[PDB]
């Protein structure tokens, strides 16, 4: 309609259920609380760029470069405004 | 007393004391004070030997120096105690570092 809903929703997925709680407007689709899992694992993968075996998450590209190009930006801006 | 000192740069009895603490105010350093005192001084002499700088009457004569000779002189002296006072504060050339932050 013209209404607008506001919904915080929280969810824990495990390998045995799956649990979901909202917090806010009703969402039709989810059903609140634990569920069980059709099959014995967690059905989400975990994609980790440029894996580290001492770190949890991985690594963008960008992060290596990151400093050079504040160098870069600092160096333009600077010679764009001395111009 | 530093009152008696600029008294001892003026040759003394010529200003009261007020203008003399007037002058000690108007600049920290005593001589840069003494210097103007000075040249307030050589105003004076407008007073203490007018135009007249020789007369003769009778069989006397008396060839005062000119006003001009007196109020030099005093402007000299102005000027000396002015270029000791920055001689007191000028401190000699300098070279130091630069540091801006970079990343």
């Amino acid at each position: 309609g013209e209404n607008k809903r506001k919904a915080k929703v929280k969810q824990i997925i495990t390998a045995e259920s799956r649990f979901v709680e909202v917090e806010g407007d009703k969402i039709e689709g989810l059903e609140e609380g634990e569920t069980p899992n059709v099959w014995g694992f967690i059905p989400i993968i975990h994609f980790k760029n440029e894996a580290d075996e001492t770190l949890k998450y991985g690594q963008s590209d960008i992060e290596p470069i990151e400093p050079l190009l504040k160098a870069y930006h600092d160096v333009m801006l600077h010679a764009l405004k001395g111009s | 007393e530093k009152l008696r000192l600029l008294l001892n740069d003026k040759d003394k009895k010529s200003f009261t004391d007020e203008e003399l603490n007037l002058f000690l105010e108007e600049a920290d350093c005593i001589y840069c004070a003494a210097s103007q005192g000075w040249i307030l001084k050589s105003l004076q002499y407008e007073n203490t030997v007018g135009e007249m700088y020789e007369y003769k009457v009778g069989q006397e004569t008396y060839k005062s120096s000119s006003i001009k000779d007196l109020v030099s002189v005093a402007y000299q002296n102005a000027d000396k105690f002015k270029d000791m006072c920055t001689n007191k504060k000028e401190k000699g050339s300098f070279m130091l570092g630069i540091s801006t932050e970079f990343e």
